[PDB]
């Protein structure tokens, strides 16, 4: 989801949107500022948050060598559900 | 191959090589793509226990260039054995 | 013979009196070479042994055999080599002490 | 101009079709690649050597790679050994093949080009479905073959084998007693064996007359002890009578390709030292020292002993040289690169000394010269 | 002002200069010129061009990576020249053809064409418009070509006032109109009595981009004539002699030779060459490389030949 | 340190040397200015020529002096030569300015520089 | 062949070509690189590095990328001496500064020292 | 070992001298040559058809410069900075930020499409295969500025296909 | 041990050595090192004043043949009073041997120019001429190989920079191909990677 | 007829493999050599650029495109 820009273009997904005295604007003639629609943040948030009654658990992300390799994080704390760093997204326990 | 066979006399009239049998115009001869998987093999590595790198430690094992002459006499050498005289061929050598 | 191996090279019709009046000439223009160099010693040496290859053989394959160096002319044209560098070192006196030194630090590699 | 086979300025001073001088003015293909392989790395200057030769695109790979090793103390495994053998003589057989078919195309004879142009696209889809490239396969990694041949791919070589060996007797069918061609190049290009010495010509020429002289059968440098061949040697010298020489080293490197499938071993592909080659994938996934020897081996290179080598391998053009001179370092303190090329770019005036133009032209396309190489 | 238009580092090759330039025509000769100047000095070239995209190729190599841009427009429309002139720093109203066609006269190229550019200009809040004209411009007849350029400067400083009118004299070059057209007289030559005064066109183009790049330039017209002032019947001498082709003396519109025989008069009203600053260059050694066309291997390597006074 | 010499023992056959070169470079520039179609005066390039002898004016040593005319002699049988082309003389020429100026004030406008 | 041997430095500055901004403008500095602090081990130490210089580096305006007017601030000379540092440096021509190989201080360290009776040196913690 | 060449002779029979004299005269095998010229002639050739009947590739083959991502997850890349270590003509330009959530990423990811050689370097030293060299080679470009791909053109350009990509790692996978 | 280690010889080692004692015997005047690396190609370490002597000899003398040549880059090294480094690398015929012959030079004295006694070394010798800058007295031709004509500076060494001074481009002004100071588009970020913690321990040089 | 007799030069329709949104055709033919096991026919206004004439690569989807290039061989 792309946001709206004040020159009625579009934004990208990192907030470098152009300014109202601009030369890229014109060099923008004509042809398309492409953007992708596809964002890395608004589609983490839309997976659910898994559970292992564990305490600290793998992650490779699925497939061997298709993926990132192994990670052993830490699923103590409640406060904040535990994430690994390659694989993007989060976890946490039950009991 | 399916072609008529007077012009495949005519071929081979045209010239005694037998045009027919090898004719580089490979049809099906290379074998089917996406084939069963290999699992590689790994040589003398990995097997346990006597994989000290102190032993196979070739960046290790290099030596400083040895020195002679700065800044009775069976001798007068050559710096190798002269070397043999070849052999002449076996298939067909001329003559 | 017919068909020496070589492009720009044909052996004359008698090898062994060359070869024998070069060998003569070596030791001839070495005896003029001062007696403390021991490269006389070891031209000398080699060069009577190899005389004494020639001496007792009068077979043309047996001694392109029995000399390493193969064939024949190559050995000759190879001692008309060292004739040359003979009349070359006539000059140079390459026994003499050595030109002086070097910057003494200089040979170490890794800098 | 076509005939300048690449790019070759020849100031040629001459009296009227019947020369007096004839003057190699090279150095528009000067690159700079010494300088570039002074500030990179081992692993990262590779390609300079993929892309200083552009036609055999493995064997001077394979040159550096046994400089390196032969600085390093590293054998690798046979097989391994074996498989550079046997893309060695293929490679070899694409260099030959195409200075037979520059030279054709200097001399005139338009078709044994498109002929053989097929059989190199075979050529070049081998190398396709090895490396991914479909001319300048890196591929030879110091530490060896690097991912290894996949499978159904001995069968292409074999068709290829039987296919090749028919195509080049229907090539000494088509040239090879053609009058207009043998009475066209006879006695053109003379080399004395004395000045074929001190010229300081190498490998096709030394065989082409005179000398029986073989790299390869001379100095090991790979497992060319075991396979069993027999080198051309040219004696008139005759340019004609090298050509020859050249075929025959062609059908020489089938009978080797022969002996090699014969004698594959299946035993590995790279070293058993994660200290010089990167580890493979799951290794790559799951354990610690094959990680970090991962990482810190394509950031820095590896370190290397110091030392001023040299090696020299037997290309299709003759002694190939390099010359490395390493710091202790990761990085090569200056490398070198010997062109046999170069050196027969040297004897062009005593090559020339008595001819006309249309001489020049075909002692230029009768040598492997490419320019690319000859610069360095 | 915003940033990346502050300058930097040596000029030349990719180092942002102050200006972003949108030039006019361009497609022909002083407009390619000051593209070259332009690229050299490493500006963002905007250029229009209505026509095929060879000449736009031609014109491409000169500035440097991505650094020139191009677009389309007409005499017609309003949307093409204001988004030509969205985002710009200078703009040149170089336009201007030596004959009439069926469709465009010289009535409404210099009445239609500088208005609307003008008037969209000083509405889009550029700085430093500069519109080129020639010398001896008259409300007056004998001139049809003169008096709507005329026109076309009582136009340009109508509206938006500080702008700045630069009129050359003829101006010649590596690839002039003039000489050009006296290689034409060749195959065929008219003799009477008018002083001239021609310029070399790269140092036009040097005052150009000073000009272009120096405030104090609005407002005042300026006038650029070289320091030759000599006569018709002297400059068909000198070009024949330097040519040594042999004469006897005695695409083309009347407007053309109505031009080559009107006058060239002085204006000290206003400042000039070196009053700007930059270095005027005499016509004889321009003039020896412009004619090696015409010599055909028979004199065709010769420099001190023949010397040929002004007055 | 008695360095092995080039030509001369001082520098009196140094001047002799670079007094002939100019000799030749004198002689030799009409020539290349008739011979390459060229668009300039023959006294403007006798006088660049000198001005490129006059660059090097500080140089004392006789080893440095015997190879900057060593230099000129390989350029000048470049030019009795045609292997040379239109690009280099021009080259030697510094037309296409490159207006780059001396002074502070200018230098401080256009800086980040001295 | 015995010359004239005298007081006479070299004066390459007009033969190796380089402009004269280069020869003039720019002053090199000839120092001892330290340690990687937040590495640790000195073996990258040991080498007289020559610099020159830093100048501008702006944004390329189509990239956004390092673009420089500086043919020269790649470089870098790894000698081994000061005295050969200095003589390069006068050879060459152009300017250069001096700093000193500022060696660590060795200073004498127990664990019989950190434990004592009387001594304040006390980790407490080990 | 060695087998040389033109150890020949003409041999003085009257037949042999015959037959060398006829191919002296008619040019016999001058003829021979040109029927096997002829025995090619009426060979069948084998072209392609470009357009409709595209050439053969190989598995392995080295594309685009393209990227993947995860099973509906985030780009695959996390700024290790690797591709441009091992890049030989530096046309890896990286600039990292770390977004707004604590995890790291880019800001700029340039390949020069210009200066990259396509070595496949960069396939080997992604740390997770994130960028892949695609199979199609078809760029053939007009300007100069439009071979210079920034990050979103990268990601749009590696979201055209992955299935493609998919397929040939996981047919590839086990061989590198 | 047995894999991954290339096994060294002995044989060639031990008749290397001898062979360079027999030579350091014979010319005592013009040797200064002589030295074996341990896969044993040998090196002959020479002060410039006998190099003519020693290619005579060494092309000669029937004890030992090295008909063939190889190049003689005088790789640049700076930090030693003497700079350069004449690199001779002989091949022999008859024996299968490799001997390098290392002169040492500087940036002004000449060397006395090979070329008389090996034909071959007359195109090396011109490059390294273009390259480096060691003229070469007594020599019959020196033009400049593999460079442009009015180009200078002598690109390999230390001292010039990886991108040249002067930069060719195209402009219509002149209607031809000028020079101009280099601009680069991209910096060349040159990287550390010099690791520390001793990468050889048998190569430590004796400290200050 | 037409329009396969000026599409280039084929008429060896008689395998029929398949066909893909954007409509393309795709054939396989087993009888002749390895170069012409398989091939692409355009259909006209997949994007309505009248692609009878002028027709471009990369036209194809990413499977077939797969497919084309023989790395498999099944659709
Ligand atoms: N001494 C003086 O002061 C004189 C000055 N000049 C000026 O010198 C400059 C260069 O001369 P010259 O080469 O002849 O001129 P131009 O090349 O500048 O010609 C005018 C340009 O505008 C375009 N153009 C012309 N008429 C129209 C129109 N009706 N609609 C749309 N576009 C149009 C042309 O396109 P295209 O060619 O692509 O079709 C051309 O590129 C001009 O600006 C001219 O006015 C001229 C004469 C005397
Ligand atoms: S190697 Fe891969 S993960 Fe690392 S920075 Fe490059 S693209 Fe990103
Ligand atoms: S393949 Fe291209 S981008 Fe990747 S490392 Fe090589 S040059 Fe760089
Ligand atoms: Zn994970």
């Amino acid at each position: 989801g792309v946001r709206t820009s004040p020159t009625g273009e579009k934004v990208t997904h990192t907030g470098q949107v152009y300014d109202d005295e601009d030369y890229r604007r014109v060099r923008f003639v004509g042809r398309q500022k492409e953007v992708n629609e596809n964002f890395a943040i608004d589609l983490i948030a839309e997976q659910p948050v898994s559970q292992v009654g564990s305490r600290v658990i793998s992650c490779d992300g699925g497939g061997g060598a298709l993926g990132h390799p192994r990670v052993y994080i830490n699923l103590d704390k409640e406060t904040k559900t535990g994430t690994c760093g390659y694989c993007g997204l989060q976890f946490r326990q039950q009991h | 191959a399916s072609a008529t066979r007077l012009i495949q006399g005519l071929r081979n009239w045209a010239s005694g090589r037998d045009l027919q049998a090898k004719l580089q115009l490979r049809y099906q001869e290379i074998s089917k793509r996406t084939q069963p998987p290999p699992k590689l093999p790994v040589g003398p590595s990995h097997r346990l226990s006597n994989n000290y790198y102190c032993a196979r430690d070739g960046r290790r094992e290099a030596m400083p260039p040895s020195i002679v002459m700065s800044s009775s006499e069976k001798k007068a050498v050559s710096p190798a054995p002269p070397i043999k005289r070849w052999e002449l061929s076996q298939d067909e050598p001329y003559l | 013979k017919k068909t020496t191996g070589l492009v720009g090279l044909a052996v004359c019709e008698t090898p062994h009196e060359r070869l024998k009046i070069l060998y003569t000439k070596i030791l001839d223009v070495l005896g003029h070479i001062p007696k403390n160099a021991a490269y006389r010693k070891y031209t000398e040496q080699i060069t009577n042994e190899k005389l004494s290859i020639v001496k007792a053989e009068p077979d043309v394959k047996k001694l392109e055999e029995q000399l390493q160096g193969g064939q024949i002319e190559e050995v000759i044209l190879q001692a008309e080599n060292e004739l040359s560098l003979a009349r070359k070192m006539i000059q140079w006196k390459p026994w003499e002490p050595l030109v002086e030194e070097p910057p003494a630090s200089q040979w170490k590699w890794p800098i | 101009h076509p005939a300048a086979h690449g790019v070759l300025r020849l100031v040629m001073e001459l009296s009227g079709e019947m020369v007096r001088k004839c003057d190699p003015h090279i150095g528009l293909l000067h690159r700079g690649t010494e300088k570039l392989i002074e500030y990179k790395t081992y692993l990262q200057a590779l390609p300079y050597f993929d892309r200083l030769d552009y036609v055999s695109m493995m064997c001077n790979e394979q040159a550096y790679s046994l400089a390196v090793e032969k600085l390093l103390n590293i054998q690798p495994p046979p097989r391994a050994q074996w498989i550079r053998v046997l893309f060695g003589e293929i490679t070899r057989l694409l260099n030959h093949i195409m200075a037979v078919t520059t030279h054709a195309l200097d001399i005139g004879a338009m078709t044994p080009f498109f002929w053989m142009f097929e059989e190199r696209e075979k050529m070049f889809e081998f190398y396709e479905r090895v490396s991914g490239a479909r001319m300048h396969a890196a591929y030879v990694r110091p530490g060896g073959v690097h991912q290894d041949l996949p499978l159904g791919l001995m069968d292409d070589i074999y068709e290829f084998s039987k296919n090749f060996s028919l195509r080049i007797d229907e090539l000494e069918e088509m040239l090879t007693n053609n009058r207009i061609w043998r009475n066209r190049t006879v006695d053109i290009g003379v080399v004395t064996a004395e000045d074929a010495l001190n010229y300081g010509f190498s490998g096709v020429m030394l065989r082409g007359s005179g000398i029986q002289w073989d790299l390869r059968k001379t100095q090991p440098y790979d497992v060319y002890d075991q396979v069993e061949f027999d080198v051309p040697i040219g004696s008139r010298g005759d340019c004609y009578d090298r050509y020859l020489c050249r075929v025959e080293e062609m059908r020489q490197s089938i009978r080797i390709i022969s002996q090699c499938l014969n004698k594959m071993p299946p035993g590995e592909i790279k070293v058993d030292d994660a200290k010089v080659s990167p580890p493979k994938r799951a290794e790559m996934k799951t354990s610690m020292e094959s990680l970090i020897h991962h990482f810190k081996l394509y950031t820095e290179g590896y370190q290397v002993p110091p030392g001023a080598t040299y090696t020299a391998i037997e290309a299709p053009k003759g002694e190939f040289g390099v010359y490395l001179v390493s710091d202790g370092s990761s990085r090569p303190y200056r490398c070198k690169i010997k062109a046999p090329g170069f050196a027969h770019l040297a004897g062009l005036d005593k090559m020339s000394k008595g001819h006309m133009l249309a001489d020049v032209v075909a002692i230029i396309g009768t040598q492997d010269i490419v320019f690319g190489e000859v610069d360095r | 002002l915003h940033h990346a238009v502050i300058p930097h580092g040596k000029g030349g090759r990719s180092s942002v200069s102050g200006i972003v330039a949108t030039v006019f025509g361009a497609t022909g000769f002083l407009g390619r010129y000051l593209v070259n100047h332009l690229g050299r000095m490493g500006s963002q070239v905007i250029v229009p061009y209505r026509c095929e995209p060879y000449d736009t190729m031609h014109l491409r190599p000169m500035g440097d990576l991505g650094q020139i841009i191009f677009m389309d427009w007409n005499g017609r429309d309003k949307d093409s020249i204001r988004r030509a002139v969205e985002h710009s720093n200078v703009v040149i109203n170089l336009v201007g053809r030596e004959w009439e066609t069926k469709n465009f006269d010289f009535e409404d190229v210099f009445v239609k064409i500088p208005q609307a550019i003008a008037q969209v200009s000083k509405e889009a809040g550029v700085e430093k418009f500069i519109h080129i004209s020639h010398l001896n411009a008259d409300i007056k007849s004998s001139s049809k070509y003169l008096r709507n350029k005329a026109v076309g400067e009582k136009e340009v400083r109508e509206t938006f006032p500080e702008a700045t009118i630069i009129k050359p004299a003829d101006i010649f070059g590596r690839e002039d109109r003039f000489l050009n057209y006296f290689a034409n007289i060749r195959w065929f030559s008219l003799g009477k009595k008018t002083v001239k005064q021609p310029v070399y066109i790269v140092d036009v183009t040097k005052g150009i981009i000073n000009a272009i790049k120096d405030p104090d330039a609005r407002g005042k017209t300026f006038a650029f004539v070289g320091p030759n002032r000599y006569l018709l019947f002297d400059l068909v001498q000198y070009v024949f002699a330097v040519a040594h082709r042999p004469f006897l003396p005695y695409w083309t519109t009347r407007d053309k030779v109505e031009r080559i025989h009107t006058t060239d008069r002085t204006l000290p009203h206003l400042p000039g060459l070196e009053d700007l600053g930059v270095q005027a260059t005499p016509l004889e050694l321009k003039a020896i490389e412009v004619l090696r066309r015409h010599r055909t291997y028979r004199w065709l390597s010769s420099e001190i030949e023949d010397v040929q006074p002004a007055k | 340190t008695s360095v092995k010499p080039i030509f001369s023992r001082d520098m009196n056959e140094a001047k002799r040397r670079v007094r002939e070169l100019y000799r030749a470079w004198y002689r030799e520039v009409p020539n290349t200015v008739h011979l390459f179609q060229l668009d300039i005066s023959v006294k403007q390039g006798r006088d660049k020529v000198r001005e490129m002898f006059k660059k090097n004016a500080h140089v004392t040593d006789p080893r440095v002096v015997d190879l900057l005319v060593i230099k000129g002699k390989m350029e000048l049988e470049e030019t009795i030569n045609v292997w040379k082309q239109r690009t280099h003389v021009m080259r030697f020429f510094h037309e296409t300015e490159a207006p780059r100026p001396k002074d502070f004030l200018s230098k401080f406008y256009v800086g980040h520089d001295p | 062949t015995q010359l004239i041997t005298v007081d006479e430095k070299l004066d390459i500055t007009t033969l190796t070509g380089v402009p004269e901004e280069h020869i003039k403008t720019r002053k090199a500095r000839i120092f001892v690189p330290a340690r990687n602090n937040m590495q640790s081990g000195v073996n990258n130490t040991k080498k007289w590095k020559m610099e020159f210089d830093t100048r501008e580096r702006w944004e390329n305006p189509l990239m956004g990328w390092a673009s420089t007017a500086d043919p020269l601030s790649n470089l870098v000379l790894t000698f081994s001496t000061k005295e050969d540092a200095i003589a390069f440096a006068e050879k060459n021509g152009w300017s250069y500064d001096v700093e000193e190989r500022k060696v660590p201080k060795p200073k004498s360290k127990s664990y019989g020292a950190n434990f004592s009776w009387n001594k304040r040196t006390r980790v407490s913690t080990k | 070992t060695y087998k040389y060449v033109n150890l020949r002779e003409p041999s003085m029979d009257m037949k042999s001298v015959t037959d060398r004299a006829a191919q002296t005269l008619l040019w016999t095998e001058l003829i021979r040559g040109l029927g096997m010229t002829l025995s090619y002639l009426f060979r069948e050739p084998a072209t392609i058809n470009y357009p409709f009947e595209k050439g053969p590739l190989s598995p392995r083959f080295r594309g685009e410069h393209a990227l993947r991502r995860y099973p509906s997850g985030e780009e695959r890349c996390i700024a290790c900075k690797l591709c441009e270590a091992v890049c030989p003509a530096q046309a890896i330009t990286i600039e990292a930020e770390p977004r707004a959530d604590g995890s790291r990423r880019t800001t700029r990811y340039d390949i020069d499409m210009t200066k990259c050689i396509y070595c496949g370097f960069c396939q080997e030293a992604c740390p997770v295969d994130a960028i892949v060299e695609g199979p199609n080679f078809e760029f053939s470009t007009e300007t100069h500025e439009e071979l210079l791909y920034n990050k979103e053109k990268l990601l749009n350009n590696g979201d055209k296909w992955e299935a493609e990509i998919a397929a040939n790692i996981q047919a590839d996978y086990l061989y590198r | 041990t047995r894999p991954t280690v290339r096994p060294r010889n002995d044989v060639a080692h031990k008749q290397l050595s001898a062979f360079g004692e027999y030579v350091a015997e014979i010319l005592p005047k013009y040797v200064q090192q002589v030295q074996v690396s341990c896969f044993s190609e040998l090196e002959i370490c020479i002060h410039p004043d006998g190099v003519i002597p020693v290619l005579t000899f060494l092309r000669d003398h029937s004890n030992a043949q090295f008909k063939s040549l190889a190049d003689l880059t005088a790789v640049d090294i700076p930090t030693r009073q003497n700079r350069f480094e004449i690199v001779y690398n002989l091949l022999s015929l008859r024996f299968n041997s490799r001997i390098r012959v290392k002169t040492y030079t500087d940036e002004l004295t000449p060397v006395e120019s090979s070329v008389s006694v090996y034909k071959a070394a007359n195109w090396y010798e011109r490059e390294i001429w273009d390259m480096f800058g060691v003229f070469f007295a007594n020599h019959p031709d020196l033009r400049r190989i593999l460079t442009d004509y009015g180009f200078e500076g002598h690109p390999f060494r230390k001292d010039f920079p990886l991108s040249g001074y002067v930069e060719l481009r195209y402009d219509d002004e002149v209607k031809r191909v000028v020079a101009e100071p280099v601009e680069l588009a991209q910096e060349f970020r040159k990287f550390d990677l010099n690791s520390p913690w001793e990468a050889f321990p048998a190569y430590r040089q004796p400290p200050e | 007829y037409l329009r396969v007799l000026f599409r280039a030069n084929d008429v060896r329709v008689g395998t029929l493999v398949g066909e893909d949104k954007y409509g393309n055709k795709y054939y396989e033919d087993n009888k002749q050599f390895f170069g012409r096991h398989r091939w692409v026919i355009y259909t006209t206004e997949m994007n309505g650029k009248n692609t009878f004439w002028d027709v471009d690569g990369s036209m194809v989807p990413p499977e077939w495109h797969r497919w084309l290039h023989c790395m498999t061989d099944d659709p």
